[PDB]
């Protein structure tokens, strides 16, 4: 009789790599490394995404006519953006501070949209009409949706009643041929008008800045204004990501489903996800070699 | 263990048994008079020397022969002990 | 590669031109009139051994290493056993793989 | 001195190929085996977690006159980028290293296991295989793989049988 | 005769963990995380460190009447500040910045104070009289201690006669042509009067702004309708925590030479690197199982 | 071969039980205890150095208006945190590993060592426990311990107790 | 009849250190670490770099009299400034937006100077003379070389860029110690006035004068104006990197010539170079130890 | 086993001292010797590699007015260059240990092949060396070198004889 | 060395000894005629089999039992010459 | 487990119903009134052995694996020897730690 | 360390002093006018020998342990043999490396 | 092998030995003396007034008599050089 001593093999090659050399079979291994890529984005906490496609971030904010003003999204994990803008500024200007209101709805999920201001009463002496013929929508001159442009000493003030974080943006306008001065309870700025010629843009002869501020319960903000001013209509009211990429309905190409801590896929991502690494093959050995005889 | 058997002829040939044999089989052939010739060893894998005109394929309880007139011979060799030979195979 | 065999009745294969003691012989018969058989087999060291079913007494086998050549007693013989005797040896010394590619002219006894 | 793994036994991680004159065959052994593929599977559990990322927005936008704060964030990405990049490889590498050897060191061990046994009653052969002078049916297949051999129960074979 | 081989074991757990299995014991085992705590927040360099309880970092350099001013205190490691400050400014105002304020008083570790201007030599024509009742001090009207409020074109500068960095702090009154003028810094802020809100019971505010000059500068002063002159230059000679501790780190000091703590991360000076991890020994020893 | 520490041997880390017909007890060898203590010590003196910190204020502040500064700086905090778990902990792991081997590594080598003098004077049992055909007084361990085992001076006895 | 094992000695010692133990000799060894200094900094990519000792960057850019203006060096690998500057800035003044104009000048490695404005024919109507005694070149009068003093019309002109690459555009405003200055680009405005507050002397001068900067790409025009002072623009260094050292014809400190990932010079660089470590001896053991028996 | 390297055998990195009766000297075995220089020479090259860095423009400048920036960039700048400092530290320190011990490994290899190589032939004196109770000439050492022993060929006298 | 020793009643006894010993101690018990039984082992650690009302602890030249007839404690430090205790009346 | 006692004098301990060849038996003697008192022991193999102080000389100790049953010699009675004498075997294989657990009917000389 | 010489014929070279088992000897033979000439060696075990060239047959060289001598068979007295012959050790136990430090009073035959 | 023989001394060889070579003194009368062993390393016990260096078929020494340089790579046939007068 006869005794010998072996170790399961099989017919599978699942090439591995190790400190000894390269390109070695095993008969068990794990792969660290993921690529399952191309499924369609989809609802990352079972809701529906902010997408605004066909118009920029801003225009979005400030009512621009094209996208509808998407007047119904309750909840949106994150926004998605076309990475090429479209119409995103109907009226040529210069908006400040471009990183802490882009950064400050990156977290919150629920707007109460609330008409901040009265249109119907309060404003009797304000002639509020007026167009652009670059911003005349659908063939129609119009001038925008979430703001009104607009001689008495403008006075007026938040009531500041609901107990949450409330939004409002304007702009001074700037016409190219006035003490407008927001003041918080804790903050104050005094911009003036200016008449400095401008360069023809977007058919447009100037531009009109636009500004805003962020106060929370408790405070009251004053306006004022002699020259111009842009009133605010509609506080966007907060309940404290950014995609930029085009696909039907994560990542800005995608969706992955795996466990795996490292990813292959662009690092850029939103929510809970594999960290990103730069390598092309990370397979763990739990088996052992598979040669023959 | 038990063992079976069944111009331009296209030669092929099948070797069934009774119980599942994963590797260890081979084949035989020889012609009248001579000693039998050694043909592929392992599961089908082509033997050495050999002309490659021969060749075959299968596993499984279940192999065959993919084509030296006469007879072949399949051998099983998984319960070694009582070592079998297979029938006698014609043409 | 050579191999011989000549030959109660005794019968022996005599063999050389490899490393006769790193390899197990064995033996088949063969029929007048049908396919072959297997008759016996032995290890290359020579401590272990088996036979064929319907053989196990009768028929007898042996092995040395210095005259690189083996023999089976062969005894009680009886008419049925007309069968073509053969010699051939195992292909590798790895125990669980096994086929016989070494072939003699066999002898008719 | 062991180099390839046989074709059969479907099942298992180690295992002896017995034969004897009744019969022959694989057959797979458990108990390392559980030892492995538990210690395997903890080497697996151990890398995968320790790692947790929370609502991590990478990207992030900067104005045309702060490009210093675009070198700044691109210069502190890149870095962390290539610091996991340098450690995650070398952490899976060190891990391939260290599971084969210890495969191998559990079949030295398991062959050494069987060698306890078969003091003089067998003789080394070589590649790992063993033969005993006495001859003993399948049931000392059992008793050798449960260690149960009783040493002088075939003792006594005449093992001048040179 | 016999021979036997073996280790010496005890009978202790110290529980450590590696890769073979968890919680396994060990005869001996040195542990790399520590959770000392609790110890009352003292010296660390032997010298009293700064505290400002009751008030505020601002009230504190601007002469707020709550805190007496702590007029005594040569030298100080770290300022410790209640997380809750208490009438940290009494005037409502806005300053300029308190980061490049607030972050270069963490290294500096001596003052001298130097009335940098002489309050009874060169202005009489000045009305140096003024209160705020909303900023009356313990029950009586009283406006600051660190500056003085305040018609001709006055002016003024100092010239840094001493050989150290003297520092500068004032405002303006928001209820002009204030015009700061330094040999190599320069601004020109306006005053402007508009309704604003009721804070603090008051109906306006005063902004305050602060320079830094070095040896061989002389500043030089100007306003015409307000100007919050300074009287006191906190000279300096050359860490914030948060805490409520009765008298390092916020919750306490650690004494320790381990590498790796479990306090909070935050600390000021030499200690040991923070990490997010609850067990962390070392084998230095044999297993411990008995047979 | 060994499994458990005895609770004898009060002092030392390995040492032997002799036995013989006058006496009894244990015994703590020298040379391995100094270089497995040296040689621990040091790994604990390497790991603990190597680490220094300057003035670290962590502690930083932001106005409301550079919210983006309060991200980044969260950023880079956390980054470095988990980083330096992560590092930590693998080696914490690894070297808790490379002891514990080294010290069965350093007993088995003991072992071997002491088989080495005594080819055949002696019988192995088990456990890591020899015995000597020939009995001898105290002196023989002490010649044992020291290496000092004169082959011959007991070779002569009569081996065929059996 | 007697065979015996061993392996190759040597008699070097080449230390080296480890866990087992620290200062361990070995037959041979591999160094990590390199020291090699001294090189004279020399042509990283075989031109010349930018060297301006003598001024700072600032009036190099700024037509400063005493360097000549090195009117002659197309290609320019990297800017290597003397770490003292001398008569860096000939005109006391507050530049602003510095350091923004020292990042962005880090890669372009060519320069075609040209001349934006006519120095003869679109605007005599007032007079180009102007000296400061404090900037009284080679011991005599003289203002400057890159721009223009100015000596009334209101001015009025604009650059329209045709050349297909970016062009920069440097200038500032007289502020005397005795205007409505306004930059209008398409999609960037300012507005400065002049001031008169009272200065200190430095410098032996009695004010200053402040300088601004803006760039412009392809597609874009810039109008300028001015009423009470103006420094007009005569030369703009068309685009298409710093180090301080004292060493003639890349470190701060030399040049390295070697393979290595790790080096203890300086840990500042320029282009590809191996990390900087702080630490004395990393040798690797690629042998075996080497004690005679 | 190991104690010291040979000052003679200029070339290679293991071998053998035959001594016979016609002549001695040194032989070096070039089949170990390539796998362990290739080995490491491999091991060498990958370690090298995978650093490789962009255009560092490391040096920043930041105004009198931004001492926040300046403590920021310090911070990061300081902890990377600490991080990086430990890790490749720890990383050559490892591979330091993990060459000189699979060296040794090695070494004891080729001594259990020398001793598989044949048995009761010869007979081990201690310090890696060995001696043939036969004699035979100059070619039995290419012989066992090659692993060419033939045991019953020189089995002559292979018994009790002193 | 050497050895000695001192329904509703309270069983406890003690064995003590003049010399160190750590843990080879056992406690051995007997009824008269019957052959004597095992009882706790190894330093007072309660012995398997036999009933838990016997229990009982101490170490290093003093131990005790914790509970009609005698018992006996005895010492396995230094072997060849062992030794058993004296009886123990209660 | 069982054990059984039967019996200068010879004296055998027979045993069974356990592995007899991995385990060291030992002999304990009784007096009349006083208490036990330790006689000899032998570890499994049957090489070390020991004997009580005052007897080296007079019971010799001696064992087999066969018959699982070992025996003293028990030789050179003397007066003093009116000693109840039992059997016992060890606990455990291991050297260090011992206890007589397995305890027979013992014997009355 | 002591050693010491007297004496076909024979000749024995005995020493004390050290460990005579563990180390190996030689002999150095020495003319009436010129320099020492080798005549052979022995390694420490007994087993491996060698000679001089023009020597090989006729000297002969045994060594033992109990006493700590050895002893050369001086055969073949050819009378141009008339050199003062001389006893020596080796410095270490290490095959490659060799000199004769011990050296002794030496035999003038 | 082959050796051969010329305060200092000079033994030269016809081919390469590195370190197995010694040096031997001895005055008339006396039995030689072991000196420096091998290739330079001065002997214990004696006096170092002795010395010597170099290798590589080339060796002297450095300080009436005689003396012995042998050669100790070629092991079976030994040799010893010749005399030295000094």
């Amino acid at each position: 009789d006869t005794i010998c001593i072996g170790y399961h093999a099989n017919n599978s090659t699942d090439t591995v790599d190790t400190v000894l050399e390269k390109n070695v079979t095993v008969t068990h291994s794990v792969n660290l490394l993921e690529d399952s890529h191309n499924g369609k984005l989809c609802l990352l906490k079972g809701i529906a995404p902010l997408q605004l496609g066909n118009c920029s971030v801003a225009g979005w904010i400030l009512g621009n006519p094209e996208c509808e003003l998407l007047i119904s999204k309750e909840s949106w994990s994150y926004i998605v953006e076309t990475p090429n803008p479209e119409n995103g500024t109907c009226y040529p200007g210069y908006f400040a501070d471009y990183e802490e209101l882009r950064e400050q709805l990156s977290s919150v999920s629920s707007f109460e949209r609330f008409e901040i201001f009265p249109k119907e009463s309060s404003w009797p002496n304000h002639t509020v009409t007026g167009v652009s013929a670059s911003c005349s929508h659908n063939g129609k001159s119009s001038f925008y949706r979430n703001l009104l442009w607009l001689y008495p000493n403008l006075s007026k003030s938040y009531v500041n009643n609901k107990e949450k974080e409330v939004l409002v943006l304007w702009g001074v306008h700037h016409p190219p041929n006035a003490y407008v001065s927001v003041v918080s309870s804790h903050y104050s700025r005094r911009f003036t008008p200016e008449i400095a010629k401008r360069p023809k843009v977007r058919d447009q002869e100037g531009r009109i800045n636009y500004y805003w501020t962020l106060l929370e319960p408790g405070d009251t903000i004053i306006f004022e204004a002699n020259g111009n001013l842009i009133a605010p209509w509609y506080a966007f009211a907060l309940s404290r990501g950014i995609i930029t990429s085009n696909a039907p309905m994560q990542t800005p190409q995608g969706a992955i489903n795996s466990s795996l801590p490292f990813q292959n896929v662009h690092p850029v991502t939103i929510g809970e996800c594999p960290k990103y690494v730069r390598s092309a093959k990370l397979r763990m050995v739990t088996g052992l070699r598979n040669i023959p005889s | 263990i038990v063992m079976t058997q069944s111009p331009g002829e296209r030669a092929t040939l099948s070797c069934r048994a009774s119980q599942s044999v994963s590797t260890s089989l081979a084949w035989y052939q020889q012609k009248p008079g001579q000693a039998p010739k050694l043909l592929i060893y392992g599961a089908s894998s082509r033997a050495t020397g050999i002309p490659d005109r021969f060749s075959g394929s299968g596993s499984g309880t279940e192999f065959t022969l993919t084509i030296d007139v006469g007879v072949y011979y399949c051998q099983q060799d998984y319960n070694w002990p009582p070592l079998t030979f297979g029938g006698g195979t014609k043409v | 590669v050579q191999l011989v065999e000549s030959g109660s009745l005794r019968l022996s294969c005599a063999a050389s031109g490899f490393t006769f003691s790193s390899y197990g012989l064995s033996w088949v018969r063969q029929a007048p009139g049908k396919g072959l058989e297997w008759v016996s087999y032995i290890s290359n060291s020579g401590i272990s051994t088996y036979y064929a079913d319907s053989v196990k007494g009768r028929f007898t086998i042996s092995r040395d290493n210095s005259k690189n050549t083996v023999s089976l007693q062969l005894n009680s013989l009886t008419p049925e056993d007309t069968a073509v005797y053969y010699c051939a040896k195992k292909g590798s010394t790895l125990i669980p793989y096994t086929w016989f590619d070494v072939w003699g002219p066999g002898v008719l006894v | 001195f062991i180099e390839g793994g046989w074709t059969g036994m479907v099942d298992g991680w180690y295992g002896y190929h017995h034969q004897n004159e009744q019969g022959s065959g694989y057959a797979a052994d458990q108990k390392s085996t559980q030892n492995a593929i538990n210690q395997i599977t903890n080497k697996v559990n151990s890398v995968i977690e320790k790692m947790n990322t929370q609502f991590t927005a990478v990207g992030k936008e900067f104005n045309k006159l702060e490009r210093r704060m675009e070198n700044l964030n691109k210069k502190v990405d890149d870095g962390f980028l290539d610091i996991w990049t340098y450690n995650a490889e070398l952490l899976v590498l060190l891990e391939n290293e260290r599971t084969l050897d210890f495969h191998d060191s559990n079949v030295k061990n398991l062959y050494e296991k069987v060698k306890s046994q078969l003091k003089n009653n067998a003789k080394e052969i070589g590649n790992g295989c063993f033969e005993f002078y006495h001859k003993c049916n399948n049931e000392c297949m059992e008793s050798v793989k449960n260690g149960t051999y009783d040493y002088p129960k075939y003792s006594e074979e005449s093992k001048l049988n040179r």
